[PDB]
């Protein structure tokens, strides 16, 4: 019973640590200053983005600053670059969820396809405070105000993620809780087009029991925290769907802003 | 057309 659920929780946490370089613990230490590392470079405008380019991981044909003469598109390109790597991290993590790699490979694909952005948005909250988001493994802090100032639809992308994060961060989960929660998101048996749902739901039932136990043990003073966290899963879907519509605006109105093929594959026929 | 997600899922380690 609960014996293996504690082992599962620990296995997931260890895998999470292996898969995600910038944990919530590291990010909070940076965001609160409880680190001996130098303060992240604060990107709050065109000029600061130009000077902080060296802190935004970006490997391309030319430097980030030369991607466009326009700030919004530089941000778009750097964020796309990060998302591709985020997807790869989440995929590695997923493969460590017990049972996951034994599922139909086409179902593994489907679970990843519909789960990765929900997980990205969940984990982005770990990197956020009310005023901005850590970027490039905490190498840069991009202000919420700056992101909101970008011309439409560029300035509409991050604000719903900040609004989600402020409420989600109020739950005060830590990495050990998050490791099980994002496993629960991945193992969702109601993703469209799943070929064989029972094995997925069976895994998710175990993950849900380990999450509930983990939350009770780790947050004894937070009654119904499980119930509160479960109610956020549905918010993530709305964020994804709203993000899709914004990407659709980019696609219908901007030239030369095709997505990385991995993102195109994820988004193709999404919902 | 070959799935990039499949490539990532089949990659070892
Ligand atoms: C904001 N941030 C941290 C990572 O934030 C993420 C925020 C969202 C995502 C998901 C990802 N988003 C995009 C994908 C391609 C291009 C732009 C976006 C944006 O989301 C976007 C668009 C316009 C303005 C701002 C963002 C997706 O859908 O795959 C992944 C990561 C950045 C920003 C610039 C450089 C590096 N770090």
């Amino acid at each position: 019973e609960s014996a293996d659920l504690r082992a599962l929780a620990k296995h997931l946490y260890d895998s999470y640590i292996k898969s995600f370089p910038l944990t919530k613990a590291k990010a909070r230490a940076i965001l609160t200053g409880k680190t001996t590392d130098k303060s992240p470079f604060v990107i709050y405008d065109m000029n600061s983005l130009m000077m902080g380019e060296d802190k935004i991981k970006f490997k391309h044909i030319t430097p980030l600053q030369e991607q466009s003469k326009e700030v919004a598109i530089r941000i778009f390109q750097g964020c796309q670059f990060r998302s591709v790597e985020a997807v790869q991290e989440i995929t590695e993590y997923a493969k460590s969820i017990p049972g996951f790699v034994n599922l139909d490979l086409n179902d593994q694909v489907t679970l990843l396809k519909y789960g990765v952005h929900e997980i990205i948005y969940t984990m982005l909250a770990s990197l956020m405070n009310k005023d901005g988001v850590l970027i490039s493994e905490g190498q840069g802090f991009m202000t919420r105000e700056f992101l909101k100032s970008l011309r439409k639809p560029f300035g509409d992308f991050m604000e719903p993620k900040f609004e989600f994060a402020v409420k989600f961060n109020a739950l005060e989960l830590d990495d050990s809780d998050l490791a099980i929660f994002i496993a629960v998101i991945i193992l969702s048996g109601d993703r469209p087009g799943l070929l064989n749902v029972k094995p997925i739901e069976d895994i998710q039932d175990n993950l849900l029991q380990a999450l509930e136990l983990q939350l009770k043990l780790n947050h004894p003073e937070s009654s119904q925290l499980f119930a509160k966290l479960l109610q956020k899963m549905t918010d993530l879907r709305q964020i994804v769907m709203e993000h899709v519509q914004l990407l659709q605006v980019i696609k219908k109105t901007e030239t030369d802003m095709s997505l990385h093929p991995l993102l195109q594959e994820i988004y193709k026929d999404l919902y | 057309e070959p799935s990039l997600l499949k490539k990532l899922l089949l990659a070892p380690a």
